[PDB]
């Protein structure tokens, strides 16, 4: 997250760190949202690599013991059937991970609330992106969970020539683009929390940014629109 | 685009 602030350790309990085994250690690669005690929602591009993954819930500082972490392996990965690794702009950047064990819920580990199918946010809706991603374009990962206020940019505006044009699809949510704050490498797969009816719900799965950089004016961070996949999500969980 |  570029231009973020450190999140309080109990603000976003559904946020998880998706890590892969590298040598004798583990490396954070993406974010994710805990949606069931044994299911995590993330981006398809985060797991279309042949690596061994683990999920860490109740995480705050990637480099220090917080005394709240739970580590669990990934048992099954279900990527959306239409996902194409070399066509991120097409959409379908979403995947579900079934955990080897069911995590224990507490103040640091909670299920993320998903919006009702078809829900579209009004332009400039209040949302926060969270993650341990790079704090600057071509920079380095954050040690502590970061959050950044990223108001939504509706489809009509986001798909206009000055913004993303046809690159953005209606199956996506755009947020930010003020040139100062944005998601960045390492935040992918994580949540975009938006306040609706007094409750925060996860409306997006962090997907991509501009080739020009993470924080680029009129190039808001792009997320997979969760409300466009509610049926798919329920179908996968119910059959696995 | 750049996946993040
Ligand atoms: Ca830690």
């Amino acid at each position: 997250v570029v231009g973020g602030t450190e999140a309080q350790r109990n603000s976003w309990p559904s946020q998880i760190s998706l890590q892969y085994r590298s040598g004798s250690s583990w490396a954070h690669t993406c974010g994710g949202t805990l949606i069931r005690q044994n299911w995590v929602m993330t981006a398809a591009h985060c797991v279309d690599r042949e690596l061994t993954f683990r999920v860490v819930v109740g995480e705050h500082n990637l480099n220090q013991n917080n005394g709240t972490e739970q580590y669990v392996g990934v048992q099954k990965i279900v990527v959306h059937p239409y996902w194409n690794t070399d066509d991120v702009a097409a959409g379908y950047d979403i995947a579900l991970l079934r955990l080897a064990q069911s995590v224990t819920l507490n103040s640091y580990v909670q299920l993320g609330v998903l919006p009702r199918a078809g829900t579209i946010l009004r332009n400039n809706s209040p949302c926060y992106i969270t993650g341990w991603g790079l704090t600057r374009t071509n920079g380095q990962l954050a040690q502590t969970l970061q959050q950044a206020y990223l108001p939504t940019v509706d489809y009509a505006i986001c798909s206009s020539s000055s913004y993303w044009g046809s690159t953005v699809k209606n199956s996506m949510v755009c947020a930010g683009g003020d040139g100062v704050r944005s998601g960045c490498q390492g935040d992918s797969g994580g949540p975009l929390h938006c306040l609706v009816n007094g409750q925060y719900a996860v409306h997006g799965v962090t997907s991509f940014v501009s080739r020009l950089g993470c924080n680029v004016t009129r190039k808001p961070t792009v997320f997979t629109r969760v409300s466009a996949y509610i049926s798919w999500i329920n179908n996968v969980i119910a059959s696995n | 685009v750049e996946p993040i």
